[PDB]
């Protein structure tokens, strides 16, 4: 399995409605995490089951997608967001993650 | 019943004594929950980890 | 809920290494556990993966035939075993959790770290 995010750096000015894409390049139906990692820390889990919020983290973010293409929103990018997200599969065990892609404000 | 500002008050209960909330935070997010009542007066406090 | 990983350090090519990760705060024996790696200023690729009981493990084909997972239910203890180490090994490793809880007579699918290490630095 493949994956593929666009773009692969943005950047966006504060409280704007930032949007991260991933492909996976064969059916994965819905099984798809969603993964934030700030510079020098361990990630973070944001998104599971391709749309289900995780119990931890602000409304703020938002998920979804099927089969072959899927994307995160950020609905008012805060200066907290700075950081890598990164879309990983689970539909093989052989799980694959993607090349990441980063945040910037200005 | 302003400072408790949910309406989810449960049926049979008499306006007039005290009742106890919690308001939980989930980020920007608050939500009020109620829990119930307790004594009037209290002699000692015991919170667990759990 | 709390990862820690140790044993990370500097080992010549061919070496070999004993990766480990103490957890603590949760039922140890119902969740399963991954190593996954991040090269300098690279993504992150998953390296092998252990269930519960540890009848079933896995591993990418860049890591096949050459380490070794391992875990010890009895002390909370999640092990990783290198061998004939290569140059392009060397990366930052973290030991992750699972979300889904499974019996210890199951055996089961895998796939949504909740909990993440702070992660050793390995070099060669
Ligand atoms: C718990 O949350 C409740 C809402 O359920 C709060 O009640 C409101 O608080 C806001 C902010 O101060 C006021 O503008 C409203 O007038 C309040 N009432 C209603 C009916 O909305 C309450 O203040 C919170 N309590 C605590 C102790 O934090
Ligand atoms: C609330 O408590 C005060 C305490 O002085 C009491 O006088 C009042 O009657 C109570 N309010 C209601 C609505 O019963
Ligand atoms: C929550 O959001 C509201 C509306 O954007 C804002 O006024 C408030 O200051 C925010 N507070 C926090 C703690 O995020």
């Amino acid at each position: 399995i493949q994956m593929t995010q666009s773009p692969s750096s943005l950047s966006a000015s504060v409280g704007d409605r930032v949007t991260i894409t991933c492909q996976a390049s064969q059916d994965i139906t819905t099984y798809l995490n969603w993964y934030q990692q700030k510079p020098g820390k361990a990630p973070k889990l944001l998104i599971y089951d391709a749309s289900n919020l995780e119990t931890g983290v602000p409304s703020r973010f938002s998920g979804s997608g099927s089969g072959t293409d899927f994307t995160l929103t950020i609905s008012s990018l805060q200066p907290e967001d700075i950081a890598t997200y990164y879309c990983q599969q689970y539909d093989n065990l052989f799980l694959t993650f993607g090349g990441g892609t980063k945040v910037e404000i200005k | 019943t302003l400072v408790s500002g949910d309406a989810h008050i449960p049926s049979g209960t008499v306006l007039g004594n005290f009742y106890c909330f919690v308001n939980t935070t989930i980020g920007n997010e608050t939500t009020s929950a109620f829990v119930g009542a307790l004594p009037k007066t209290v002699r000692e406090f015991v919170i667990s980890r759990t | 809920v709390q990862l820690v990983e140790s044993g990370g350090g500097l080992v010549q090519p061919g070496g070999s290494l004993r990766l480990s990760c103490a957890a603590s705060g949760f039922t140890f024996s119902s969740y399963a556990m991954s190593w996954v790696r991040q090269a300098p200023g690279k993504g992150l690729e998953w390296v092998s993966a252990i269930i519960g009981s540890g009848s079933n493990t896995y591993y990418a084909d860049s890591v096949k035939g050459r380490f070794t997972i391992s875990r010890d239910n009895a002390k909370n203890t999640l092990y990783l075993q290198m061998n004939s180490l290569r140059a392009e090994d060397t990366a930052v490793y973290y030991c992750a959790k699972d979300t889904t809880p499974r019996p210890l007579y199951s055996s089961g699918w895998y796939g949504s770290f909740d909990y993440w290490g702070q992660g050793t630095p390995v070099s060669v």
